[PDB]
């Protein structure tokens, strides 16, 4: 068997494709997601473990012998040629060496060479925060060859191009895997066109967390704003201090509605529900500060259409609000 | 430093529970191992315990009969021996064991012991 | 004793050594047996679901080729020998990150036997995921493994067991978690079969229940007070539009600043935690105590009565389903 | 082959396991720091970053050459092959040497010997502070750099050009946040150890803290908050429910205004000048409070006041007082 | 085709090549081109003040050494024949922490044309440092560059310019940052004189305009908001001591919790920005407001309607100088 | 002198020379005597349980098969030449993270002498695990140690000893932390016994003491004045309802913004710290204070003679024990 391994490495030039000028190189690649990691809103990132494989013919390693296959280490891989795949929107991607390198490398009798290395990947997801949080994301994963382009390697998608885990060992804690879709494209660049291969994974974040952390007590502060219209036009303190404190909570709850989401600039739906939420609270005390001084000094009865004006508009801002992002 | 006192070990043919004093810098010695060293023997291992936490680990020939239970606010550990045997006849000594002594079966990986009571069934 | 004698020994076994071959290649798998030393459980992240592990990790398997005779001892060689031998690919498969400690030298170990038999010993710190349950948090209890796993070789070519059986892993008492209790550690081997073929497993499991103290004082106890302090309105007196209106507020306020504060040091799960339905659910009730005034205010201008003597009730009641639901 | 075979006469018979003039004569390197830029203080770790061109100048006879061009630019990878200085920084915390797209390293060798060894190193030292007159203060970060093996009698250390032209810190250098560089000393020094003793060369940066920002974030806010309390005593006494809330919410103000101060200053033993600041000024708002129970409780005993007239006059004079030994004080210092 | 051809082409290539000597080494300088394609701009960091930066960093030279005669076709060879050739010693001056991307292999290409034109990419993720003008925070413009220039080889051994002019940079539009908007990018070559020499220097500077609708809604309107909201106090009646009192200091403490929150996203520049200016701004109007009600307080124990006539105006006038001065 | 003789001797003495093999192999065990000069402590965290600690590292050995004659000098090589000798396998247990400093280059010396003396030496900056007890905090003392040990090595084979006595470690009193002061250092040499056999152990501890300062004046001070400012109550008459219940409830507001924020500063320690006691205590005061006002007002609708008796005398009480307890 040593002698077939010596043999093999023996007038062979690794920096050479196999059929470097006969053909170009046709490679099947294979991806199994061991796990999806947690997505960094704020840089952007979604973290994802795979065992990427990949399958190629090289003619220069053909042997005859009953074995039909060698499994080799990871040492042989640096003898021989390896395609230079790389994930064109990875920002850092690490393979891991403990205990050893995670790559496997086998050979068959015929020439077909089978490449699988263990994977963590940092891919890049450019999120559109729009309807945040109710906002769906589609992450891409897009691979191809560095150097060779469309005329050198080919890749190609096999019958079983990803597969997925359980899906429920995955570290997603805040949205949920629902699709998952693979794409062959060719990109031309200044060096010149190669073949991308392309994996979107879609995304729905779930509301749940957003909706006791901000929606409700928020909701909530602004009803006790409108308490203010029952109590007594003659207990002053009472109502001015209300209406202060309130604009004070709205205040506090407003700044942890986003210390998760980064500094986008465009207005999110959890951004205008709270701004929306603190005009309301705003109003009240103004309300009451117009009220105050008519009747110290029609409008008299302006508690009585507050007590309803101000409840009908925030129940209709809802209607809108909620049927404008969870539909159309 | 480190003072260990036990107590709670008399004659007898039945269930024993004997209490191990501490008392001093315990934390920096948050392992409390049992032995017993029978006349022309060398002392033996019975059961090693940590002050925090509670995980436990026993020797083969007193297994799910001897059970040890420890509290930090008494800073005491009790060791409960059940279904007494002939062969349980030694001194039995308490012993502290620092975070990073090693092994928990050898006796000279520990620093501090008890004085040892004489237990003969 | 003579040296040279040594290393013409230690040169012969390497000499014609394939590192790319493994013992008895083409003949039966060779068992690896493995034996784990828990140094330290460092850290336990709730927020990226992962716990890094200390630990020293060993393997023993036979290799014939490495059988040496004459010599009635065991050679402990440097580390630096280990890249001129066979290791098994071992890796694990749900860790994050991991590397080998190199102060002085790479924290590793080779120890060869007359026989052939190789021991090979590793320092490792590892970054491994660990999925969480967080429904009953924090008085939940979490199941996180450790799975080891042959990278390339299959069951045909190699496999694992726990040399020792329940003894192979050691040090599991040294661990000192400030938020968990180890409850139990389990031992299990099994194979798992992929697309390329069935391969062994072996894996290590720890049974953690975090510890309830800590949460008890920082969050039920101010959340408790302020709920009980949003009753100290219903004595007050009617007339007291000022205090009674003050003291309702400001008890909301309090809750939303304790809310805030205590939802920011866990991950963004869209479950009910019994935390989540606590906090909210004294929300609720100075919510309601302020709303009491409302009603009371605006009738006046015996509800009084009937909230003093529900407001604690329901209250008495909400905890008591909540601690018999989680406890 | 007309500089290979120069190239490969060099290396033959060169062992870069010894120093130059080995056994005899001691080895002197000439060495010029030129600092690219002057990263950020991090008064919390207490260390600072910058990035240098670390440039060495020694004479190694056994590279002479005999050519028509006077000096060899080489390329980085034949450092390894000959023999270089151990310069290390005693007090870098964590120092890295750039590699992008090719070792950032510099080689020449010139015809008499001399060899000029540069590289680009990012370094982030140790800087001590006594943050006693905190933010008023100033610090003198150093830099000290030596021999890590070769003792005083095998190699020293000399700067290039003089002391004061050895090391140049251009202006545009500067990436200081809240620091200005005043100036730079440089030094030379010998130190002991079981080892043996060396030679260490110190460059010692003075820096000025700016203490612009800390006086909106924290000095003036309190200023006024303290004025704010003394406006409780203007307000008449029958407004109990008025004058009390004005105490206690000015209390939250400094209780609000403490934590942001200190959110940021390491944790030190010693009391800054800004702890004493907001101290007194969380005093002040406190006897405020104190002054109207006072004022309160007599009230109803007598059941427009004049003590509060006393305390009119004696808050803002206290305050008034305090502020001006406090800035005198702190910034003669 | 024959594959047996293009290996002795190859290997006669290498033999006798020395990586040490630049090509044309002793006569005239090299001249290397430079084109970029920009991947991303991932972060723009104010506290830092550095970028960081993910691109395609290709060379084109020309080696003699490397001129092959028989072989129609530009042979792209494995990234690892890279470490047998010569490479300029390209740096980037004020870069603060660089890497090249390693998955699957080193994201580096080579390849070689018949007259010896050599063409070099590598995939680089970059921070460069870019000090920042926050005087006008947050409605700055910035401009952050990217230094490039060799090491160690004057212009007398090498020259660079940029491959295509105005075209070398590609990518520009594809920058998403949420943040900033790339106003524009320019190309600069000049020569950079040290003390060992004159350097060739290339300089790539993006102008970054900072959004201001984010700060809009999540700063100015709070405080607009609060300071409008303190005026309230003037309609109020002068009796009303304990409503009026508790408005100008809860409108006081609104001021602080924004206000410090706010400074907490910044570095500790000494000098005032806009927000900064804006901020102790409404803290004054609001402190004044209650100071307002002090005067009146005591004197009754007029200055009112003074005060609902001035406070708006001023305020007005504070926002008609801050707008103009800013935009 | 003349650099081909030496050049000559050092190459006979690698000559031959197996790194695999320790000195006196199959012999007495090798005596190596370490000394530790400490540069600094740079960082002790509580949260992590872990030191930071930067030293120079020197062992002490003789190789017989290095000694050389004819050159009466102490040979000071490259650090480049360790690679080519067998140093020890010392290792830290107790370490997390470890690296050697290699700027300009591996901060590493070799020294040999004509008797076979090998002086090794590195410069390490490690972070060694410290758990810490924090019943006592921040009036607690830590004692943190470091040790060391060799990995593959049993005493058989290598023996570890402090070079010099208790003056094998120095540059103590150069530490400067700013949270702590050094009170002791002790140096401890024993054998450690485990599965493998038994190792030797040297032992570096120091013990910390927290300075109390910074706690008193942050953490302290604020409670002792807000739980002061709670009794001012007592002085206000029983009729400012609004007064009262606004003064007690604002005061439960800062105790809450006060105990939120000194204990995010920690980790999860389920016990009971000094400082947790005293910010719940005083929690409890101003909780009773406004609890006060409550039977107050609904008996008026004598009690606050005796509250202003009490509280200041129990609040002293409880300052009075919990000073003596942990002082
Ligand atoms: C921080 O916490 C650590 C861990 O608890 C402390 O480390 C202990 O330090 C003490 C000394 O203060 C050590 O005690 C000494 O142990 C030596 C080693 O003895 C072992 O090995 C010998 C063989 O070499 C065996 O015979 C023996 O049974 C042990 O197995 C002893 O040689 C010392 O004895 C000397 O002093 C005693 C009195 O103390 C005399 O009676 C003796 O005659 C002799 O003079 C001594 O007993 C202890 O071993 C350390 N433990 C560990 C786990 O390291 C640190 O001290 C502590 N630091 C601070 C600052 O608090
Ligand atoms: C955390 O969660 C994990 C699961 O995610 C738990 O791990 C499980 O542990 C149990 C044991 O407690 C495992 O059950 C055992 O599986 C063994 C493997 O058998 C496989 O392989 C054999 C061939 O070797 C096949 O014949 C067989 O069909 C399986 O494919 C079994 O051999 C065991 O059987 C033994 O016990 C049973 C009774 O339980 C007897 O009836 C049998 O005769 C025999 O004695 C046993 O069934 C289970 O496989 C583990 N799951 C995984 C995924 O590994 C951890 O325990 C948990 N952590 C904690 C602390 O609880
Ligand atoms: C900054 O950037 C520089 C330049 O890129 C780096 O310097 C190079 O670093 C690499 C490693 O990253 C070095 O490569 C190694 O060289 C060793 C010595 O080379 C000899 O052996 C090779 C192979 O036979 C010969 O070609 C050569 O002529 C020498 O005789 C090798 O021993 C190493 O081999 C290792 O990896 C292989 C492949 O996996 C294994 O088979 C081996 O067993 C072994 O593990 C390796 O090839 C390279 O030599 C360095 N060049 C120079 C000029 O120094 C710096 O490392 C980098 N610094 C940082 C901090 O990143
Ligand atoms: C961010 O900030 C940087 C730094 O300020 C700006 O970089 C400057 O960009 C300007 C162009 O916008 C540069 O000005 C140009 O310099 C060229 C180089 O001149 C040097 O080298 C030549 C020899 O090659 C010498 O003769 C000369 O003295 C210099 O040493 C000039 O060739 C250019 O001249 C051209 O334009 C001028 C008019 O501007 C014409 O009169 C000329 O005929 C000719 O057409 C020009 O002067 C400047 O050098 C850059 N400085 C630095 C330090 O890089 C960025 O532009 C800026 N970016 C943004 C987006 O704001
Ligand atoms: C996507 O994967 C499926 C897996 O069955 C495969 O059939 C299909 O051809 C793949 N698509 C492309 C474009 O390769
Ligand atoms: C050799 O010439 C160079 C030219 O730059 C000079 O710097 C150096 O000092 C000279 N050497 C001696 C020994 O004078």
């Amino acid at each position: 068997v040593t002698v077939i391994l010596n043999n093999l490495l023996e007038g062979y030039d690794n920096k050479l494709r196999p059929d470097i000028g006969v053909k170009p190189t046709l490679i099947h690649t294979d991806m199994y997601v061991n796990s999806i990691g947690p997505v960094n809103a704020i840089n952007m990132e979604y973290t994802i473990d795979i065992f990427f494989a990949q399958t190629w013919y090289d003619r220069r390693l053909k042997f005859n012998s009953t074995i039909k296959v060698l499994r080799l280490n990871s040492n042989m891989v640096g003898k021989i040629w390896i395609p230079d795949t790389f994930f064109r929107n990875s920002k850092k991607a690490d393979a891991h060496w403990i205990t050893t390198p995670n790559r496997m490398l086998r050979i068959w009798n015929d020439g077909r060479v089978l490449y699988t290395l263990r994977l963590t990947i940092d891919a890049e997801c450019q999120l559109q925060l729009h309807n945040f949080p109710m906002d769906e994301h589609s992450c891409p994963l897009e691979f191809s060859s560095y150097g060779y382009p469309r005329e050198e390697i080919v890749y190609q998608w096999k019958r079983s191009s990803v597969e997925v885990g359980d899906t429920r060992s995955w570290r997603l804690y805040q949205f949920s895997f629902v699709g998952l879709r693979n794409t062959t494209e060719v990109v031309k660049t200044t060096s010149g066109d190669y073949v991308v291969m392309s994996v979107y994974f879609d995304l729905s974040r779930r509301m749940g967390y957003f909706t006791i952390q901000t929606y409700i007590p928020c909701t909530l502060i602004v009803v006790l704003s409108w308490v203010s219209f029952w109590i007594n036009k003659d207990a002053v303190p009472a109502r001015t201090s209300l209406g202060i404190t309130t604009v004070l909570t709205m205040t506090t709850l407003s700044t942890i509605a986003r210390k998760s989401l980064p500094k986008v600039s465009y207005v999110t739906a959890m951004d205008l529900f709270v701004s929306v939420c603190f005009i309301f609270v705003f109003s009240a005390l103004v309300e009451y500060g117009t009220l105050h001084y008519f009747v110290s000094n029609r409008i008299a009865k302006m508690d009585s259409y507050a007590r309803i004006f101000f409840p009908t508009a925030f129940c209709l801002f809802n209607l809108v609000y909620w049927v404008s992002y969870l539909y159309l | 430093q480190v003072q260990l006192v036990e107590s709670g070990g008399g004659l007898v043919q039945g269930s024993l529970r004997l209490s191990c004093a501490a008392s001093g810098h315990t934390f920096n010695y948050p392992i409390m191992g049992w032995f017993r060293q029978a006349p022309g023997k060398e002392r033996e291992f019975v059961g090693a315990i940590s002050w925090s936490g509670g995980s436990t680990s026993y020797a083969d020939s007193v297994k799910d009969r001897f059970t040890i239970s420890r509290d930090n606010a008494k800073n005491t550990v009790y060791l409960e021996m059940n279904n007494l045997k002939p062969e349980d006849t030694a001194v039995y000594y308490c012993a502290a064991k620092g975070r990073y002594s090693g092994g928990l079966y050898y006796p000279t990986n520990y620093d501090y012991w008890g004085q040892g009571t004489q237990v003969t069934v | 004793g003579n040296m040279s004698f040594v290393k013409e020994t230690v040169d012969k076994l390497l000499k014609g050594y394939d590192i790319r071959l493994r013992p008895d290649f083409g003949g039966p798998p060779v068992c690896v047996g493995m034996n784990i030393d828990i140094a330290s459980i460092d850290m336990v992240s709730e927020v990226n679901m992962d716990y890094t592990l200390t630990m020293y990790f060993q393997q023993y398997w036979r290799d014939k080729r490495l059988a040496y005779s004459g010599i009635p001892l065991n050679l402990t060689l440097d580390n630096r020998v280990a890249d001129q031998l066979w290791v098994p690919d071992t890796y694990f498969l749900n860790d994050k990150k991991s590397f080998v400690h190199g102060v002085t030298v790479k924290n590793r170990m080779i120890r060869l036997h007359p026989d052939g038999t190789v021991l090979y010993g590793l320092r490792i710190t590892t970054t491994a995921a660990c999925m969480m349950d967080l429904r009953r948090y924090p008085l939940d209890e979490q199941n996180c493994t450790l799975e080891i796993e042959s990278y390339g070789y299959t069951t045909d070519d190699i496999e694992f067991y726990w040399r020792g059986g329940d003894k192979a892993v050691t040090g599991v008492e040294r661990i000192e978690l400030p938020q968990f209790s180890i409850v139990e550690h389990r031992l299990v081997s099994r194979n798992v079969v992929f697309a390329t073929g069935a391969y062994p497993r072996l894996s290590l499991s720890f049974r953690l229940k975090r510890n309830i103290g800590y949460f008890i004082l920082q969050t039920y106890m101010p959340s408790i007070l302020i709920t009980i302090l949003s009753w100290v309105s219903f004595w007050i007196n009617y007339d007291a539009s000022a205090a009674r209106v003050a003291l309702g507020i400001t008890t909301v306020l309090t809750m939303t600043t304790i809310n805030t504060h205590l939802r920011e040091t866990l991950p963004k799960i869209p479950y009910v935690k019994a935390i989540d339905m606590y906090l909210m659910g004294c929300f609720v009730f100075v919510f309601l105590a302020l709303l009491e005034y409302a009603f009371v205010n605006y009738i006046f201008f015996a509800i009084d009565r009937w909230s003093r003597i529900v407001f604690p009730f329901t209250f008495s009641l909400f905890n008591l389903v909540y601690w018999l639901y989680y406890v | 082959e007309n500089f290979t075979r120069i190239l490969d006469s060099l290396l033959d018979g060169y062992d870069n396991r010894l120093r130059p003039g080995f056994g005899g004569p001691v080895t002197e390197v000439k060495t010029d720091i030129y600092v690219t830029s002057f990263g950020p203080v991090s008064d919390v770790e207490m260390e600072y970053t910058m990035d240098v061109f670390f440039r060495q100048t020694w004479i190694d006879k056994r590279l002479k050459y005999d050519g028509p061009i006077e000096i060899l630019r080489l390329n980085n990878m034949m450092v390894t092959k000959v023999w270089t200085p151990d310069t290390f920084f005693r007090n870098g915390k964590k120092s890295v040497s750039h590699n992008m797209t090719a070792p950032n390293k510099l080689f020449r060798i010139m015809r008499n010997g001399t060899i000029l060894y540069t590289m680009r190193l990012t370094i982030s030292a140790e800087c001590p502070m006594r943050l006693v007159d905190f933010p008023m203060d100033g610090h003198a970060c150093p830099l000290k750099f030596g021999s890590y093996a070769y003792p005083k009698s095998e190699m020293i250390y000399t700067w290039t050009k003089g002391p004061e032209k050895s090391v140049e810190v251009p202006k545009e250098s500067s990436s200081l946040v809240q620091y200005d560089l005043i100036g730079q000393t440089v030094s030379s020094e010998t130190i002991k150890s079981i080892t043996g003793e060396y030679i260490v060369m110190t460059v010692y940066f003075h820096l000025r803290r700016k203490m612009g920002y800390f006086m909106i974030q924290t000095y003036i806010p309190c200023i006024m908050t303290v004025i704010l309390s003394q406006v409780s005593f203007w307000i008449n006494k029958e407004s109990v429910p008025a004058r009390t809330v004005f105490g206690i919410t000015t209390v939250l103000t400094m209780t609000t205004l403490s934590i942001s101060a200190r959110h940021s200053l390491p944790k030190v033993s010693y009391a800054t000048a800004m702890d004493w600041f907001i101290a007194v000024c969380f005093a002040f708002v406190f006897s405020a409070l104190i002054e109207f129970a006072a004022v309160n409780y007599f009230t109803n005993i007598q059941m427009t006041s004049k003590i509060d007239k006393y305390a009119r006059i004696l808050f803002p004079v206290t305050f008034g007082a305090f502020n001006m030994v406090y800035w005198v004080v702190y910034l003669s210092k």
